[PDB]
């Protein structure tokens, strides 16, 4: 015999941040050796990049 | 592609200054040595590493 108008609230996510990371210098710095034992192993990291 | 990334110029150096030199003659030349089952111990410090 009677209505009532509710209201109910739905929280949905979208994304993220985006975030970009690179082997050479996260892994170990600025050295040079370093990045030359990594050029051997491969492209691991501009596969995740 | 890659990152860009500088290049240093120069290097510093900075160390402790404990220049009251080292005498590792009375620890490597002594005249008298300690035995195996009692060895003497001393804590060498603030010296140089020559
Ligand atoms: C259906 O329900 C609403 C409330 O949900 C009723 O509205 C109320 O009516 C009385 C008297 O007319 C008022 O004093 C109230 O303030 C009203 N409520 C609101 C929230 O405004 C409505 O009368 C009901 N319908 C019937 C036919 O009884
Ligand atoms: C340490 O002390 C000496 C003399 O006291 C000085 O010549 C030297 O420059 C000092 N080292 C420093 C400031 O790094
Ligand atoms: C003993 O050690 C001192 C350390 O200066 C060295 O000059 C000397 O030649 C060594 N040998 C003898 C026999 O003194």
């Amino acid at each position: 015999t009677n209505f009532t108008i509710s209201v109910t609230t739905e929280i949905l996510p979208v994304s993220m941040t985006k975030t970009s990371v690179d082997c050479t210098m996260y892994i170990c710095g600025d050295s040079t050796e370093c990045s030359n034992l990594l050029l051997q192993y491969g492209s691991f990291c501009t596969q995740l990049k | 592609t890659s990152n860009f990334r500088v290049q240093p110029t120069e290097s510093i150096v900075r160390f402790p200054n404990i220049t009251n030199l080292c005498p590792f003659d009375e620890v490597f030349n002594a005249t008298r040595f300690a035995s195996v089952y009692a060895w003497n111990r001393k804590r060498i410090s603030n010296c140089v590493a020559d």
